[PDB]
């Protein structure tokens, strides 16, 4: 929808500098609520993470493409697999150290 | 011109389906078409006897009547658009197909249903239709709540095994202890 | 398996109407499931094809940080972090209407209220953060692109599933069914017609058996 | 057997539309199945007296059978993807069978349409059709236009409401001051 401008970031540390060096994601001050949420395998955990997924995907109605990363979308599997609505989008880049799986995304696994 | 004659000068009919002939659905009495204009003067009977016998009954043609519709719009688009509501309502109307209408008059249970048994029988299935509604509106999921209480689901199909030998007084006690035991696996499985 | 339809002329006729209409939707709906599916394999195709793009303008973008951040000699996600009041880069949904679907289609775009990056207070390496801030929007142009066109994916795919299904649907249920309507009316019009003959017959025989007596 | 026998024999047939009817939509004539044997030989009074009278109506009865082939299509597809020709050709065609075609027998102004507004409805609503067409054509986005000639296509649809009864001196004006107009709000 013309609503959702944004691009929702939950990759890796490093993932996600680059993309708010790119300006995709910032910190909402009358909203307190940040677009772009770095979280890593060892910070917060696989349910805090699977929990920020689906407020991006659901209750932040502004994200329109989630990107996640997939070490950290390996632990949000059933959450990208629950996730069938085109909208928002979800991409599955990989992280640092970490080639991209085609077998691990849920958008190639439809084919 | 027989039938429609007949239809004209009868009160009540009990039409039959051959598509329910068939695959041994008997009695095949045709839901739809089928009427009764004597409910209306059975209502005094049902009163003294067994009061909620006409709205357990109305209960039974609302779910039927739904389930019809219902299975018209999936034959046509699938069962994917259905809601949860409309999921328990196909449910329960095929269970009341195959378990409640569905009575075989050549078996030993159930050659004569009477009309305790019947009435137990609807109180049952209506019971099991509502609790399973209210368990899918307080939020729990349909398919988990059918596979936590498949075995709530079996013994409400099995009612139809009860012996009407056995007496008013025992197989009433054992329809009570059915939807007791029900209540509480329908409540274990909600918490 | 029929309808429930009075058997008549008009009712045949409305059924020969349905049934026609029946069949010419099946046939354009079936040659739009094709050319759908033609569709649908030139964007799965094109998926191929962006997430092999995606790939390695990631490993590049993964790169270019790593080396701006050795340049700066300290992670500047923290500065990033801070400095996210607002965001520079926007996504506008485009309603791009590809054969007969409106699929939408994800369109980029900058904002320049809060263009500024955070070269400043960096410490050192400002042309590496820059090369890098460059870079990752790229990537993000590409990532916008990618997110497009596996959002059309998806509901192409939708839209395919829903028009298949639809096509089975007629063929199987819609054609048998009025075609058993056309069948069953049509024989009771004539048994209605042969009826008719056989009371037209009886009083031929009276008339006839009236002038012999007459 | 006696419908079919008056077909046969008859001149004129102004058919029943079950559709119309049931839509309260009056006259219900149903403009397929209907037809009139006395074109040819009207031709000869409408070009003694309104020349445009004959091509206007085979316009409008192209329009109608464009539309209702179109709309079989929309029923049968959704109408999800359109060209903006035949977006036209429905919208037109709507806009005929609501104010041309459906008239209020007991109305004061339409219970009798005389032949010269007729005339004037026809070319205002044709007018109407080929400009929309021609701006389609020159590129025009059919949703903005019809946003911006609303205004245009409310006052052919009061063209019913216009009365008869000022006399064919004065609505003839007053149509000719309608279109004249409609020509320049398709400039925008
Ligand atoms: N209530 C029932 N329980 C079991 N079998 C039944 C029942 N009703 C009908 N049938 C079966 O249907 C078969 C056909 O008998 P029926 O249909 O009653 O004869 P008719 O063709 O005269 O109606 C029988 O063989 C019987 O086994």
């Amino acid at each position: 929808a013309e609503k959702r401008t944004l691009i929702a970031v939950i990759a890796d540390e490093d993932t996600t500098t680059g993309l708010l060096l790119a300006g995709i994601g910032q910190i909402t001050p009358e909203t307190q609520e940040k677009n772009f949420f770095v979280y890593q395998e060892g910070k917060t955990t696989k349910e805090e993470i699977t929990d920020k997924f689906n407020h991006f995907t659901e209750e932040r109605d502004d994200i329109a493409i989630l990107l996640i990363n997939q070490h950290i979308a390996e632990n949000i599997r059933a959450r990208v697999d629950s996730f069938t609505n085109a909208f928002p989008a979800i991409l599955e880049i990989p992280s640092k150290d970490h080639p991209y799986d085609p077998e691990k995304d849920s958008v190639l696994k439809r084919v | 011109p027989v039938t429609t004659a007949t239809l004209g000068i009868t009160q009540v009919f009990w039409g039959l389906d051959k598509k329910l002939a068939q695959r041994k659905h008997f009695p095949s009495i045709n839901t739809s078409v089928s009427y009764s204009k004597y409910t209306n003067v059975l209502n005094k009977f049902y009163d003294s006897n067994y009061p909620e016998f006409p709205v357990l009954r109305d209960r039974m043609k609302e779910i039927l009547s739904n389930a019809e519709e219902l299975e018209q719009v999936v034959q046509l688009v699938g069962k994917s658009a259905l809601s949860d509501s409309d999921k328990i309502t196909l449910d329960v109307a095929t269970l009341i197909k195959e378990d409640f209408l569905q009575q075989n008059g050549y078996s030993t249970y159930d050659a004569f249903c009477p009309i305790w048994k019947t009435f137990d029988m609807m109180r049952a299935f209506i019971s099991y239709h509502d609790e399973a509604q209210k368990a899918v509106a307080n939020g729990a999921n349909w398919s988990k709540l059918a596979d936590s209480t498949g075995d709530v689901k079996h013994a409400v199909s099995s009612s139809k095994f009860f012996e009407p030998s056995r007496g008013e007084k025992e197989v009433h006690g054992e329809f009570e202890k059915l939807l007791s035991t029900m209540q509480e696996r329908f409540a274990e499985s909600t918490d | 398996n029929r309808e429930q339809v009075f058997p008549t002329r008009m009712t045949l006729g409305l059924m020969k109407t349905k049934l026609k209409g029946a069949n010419q939707g099946y046939s354009l709906l079936k040659r739009k499931s094709e050319a759908l599916t033609k569709r649908f394999r030139d964007i799965t195709k094109r998926i191929d094809d962006a997430k092999q793009k995606m790939g390695r303008v990631m490993q590049t973008a993964a790169f270019s940080l790593a080396e701006v951040s050795y340049a700066t000699g300290e992670n500047i996600g923290y500065q990033v972090q801070e400095s996210v009041s607002t965001a520079r880069f926007k996504v506008r949904a485009r309603q791009e209407n590809v054969s007969g679907v409106y699929l939408s289609q994800f369109e980029s775009y900058i904002d320049p209220e809060i263009n500024d990056f955070r070269l400043t207070g960096l410490g050192r390496g400002g042309q590496q953060v820059q090369r890098a801030k460059e870079i990752y929007s790229r990537a993000v142009e590409t990532l916008v692109e990618l997110a497009s066109l596996q959002t059309a994916f998806i509901i192409l795919d939708e839209v395919i599933k829903v028009t298949n299904r639809r096509v089975n649907a007629i063929e199987h249920v819609i054609i048998p069914r009025t075609e058993n309507t056309i069948a069953y009316i049509n024989s009771e019009l004539d048994e209605l017609d042969r009826e008719e003959f056989y009371r037209l017959k009886k009083v031929q025989e009276k008339k006839q058996n009236e002038t012999a007596k007459l």
